[PDB]
């Protein structure tokens, strides 16, 4: 069960953002998925997790109503829908399978882990006026 | 049959000269066992999960038989069961003294800790096995 991760970059605050996670095999359906993000030095914090049926969703109380996490059975990848973001969603992303469906918030629990993509959001304004 | 080796008591079969393995019924006991040795803890036998328990837990029972042990939790090894009138413990949903939990189908241990898949719906589970209210 190998992870690939993409989407990662830098957005404006209040900005929108789509992370992708894609499994090589089709056994990836049949488990829960979550997404995890860490600060750099700091500890992996739960973000959302879906479950193998794609139908139930579970979002740290931080994220809930700005985040949306879904799946597409079809292309094997579970998706990180970020909306609204704010600086303090800054972080390097994680996507995980948890095969046992035990304990979703524990990152210790999840056997199988997607590569990491950093994921910025800029709330200062004059150092991206020659992009914009 | 039984012998002693070092101090303790370990079974094999008459046809073999390794130690038995696995649920067996012995003159109206029940074991189960590891390289002959019976195993204490909670194990699937023919009608279900039994507690195979610690010896003089009931009836003067020896270490690793199955014991009557009915409506009521017990604590092994840090996992929560719970048996029925019936003597053996209960898995799936269950409702106990108004509280739900849920025993999970390869051990029958109670689902603890937090978020928890179950039937394709997550669900959040006290550290005491507890189904917590609401939608998850």
């Amino acid at each position: 069960v190998k992870l690939e991760e993409s989407g990662g970059g830098l957005v404006q605050a209040g900005g929108s953002l789509r992370l992708s996670c894609a499994a090589s095999e089709r056994t990836f359906s049949r488990y829960p998925v979550a997404w995890f993000r860490q600060a750099p030095g700091a500890e992996r914090e739960f973000v959302a997790v879906i479950s193998s049926t794609g139908t139930s969703t579970y979002y740290a109380d931080s994220v809930k109503g700005r985040f949306t996490i879904s799946r597409d059975n079809a292309k094997v990848t579970v998706y990180l829908q970020m909306n609204n973001l704010k600086r303090e969603d800054t972080a390097v992303y994680f996507c995980a399978v948890n095969s046992q469906r035990t304990r979703l918030q524990d990152p210790n629990e999840y056997d199988y882990w997607g590569q990491g993509t950093q994921v910025t959001v800029s709330s200062g304004s004059e150092q991206k006026l020659i992009s914009e | 049959g039984w012998v002693t080796i070092d101090g303790r008591r370990y079974y094999f079969e008459p046809n073999t000269a390794i130690g038995a393995n696995g649920y067996k019924i012995i003159d109206n006991k029940n074991f189960y066992f590891r390289n002959g040795l019976p195993q204490i803890g909670v194990f699937k036998g023919p009608n279900g999960f039994e507690y195979f328990a610690p010896a003089n837990t009931d009836a003067n029972n020896i270490d690793g038989q199955a014991i009557r042990y009915q409506n009521r939790f017990l604590h092994l090894l840090g996992n929560i069961y719970y048996f029925g009138n019936n003597s053996k413990a209960v898995t799936g949903w269950q409702t106990i003294n108004g509280n739900m939990y849920y025993f999970m189908p390869d051990t029958a241990m109670a689902a603890a800790g937090g978020l928890f898949e179950i039937d394709g719906v997550i669900y959040f589970f006290g550290v005491d096995g507890v189904k917590a209210p609401g939608i998850y």
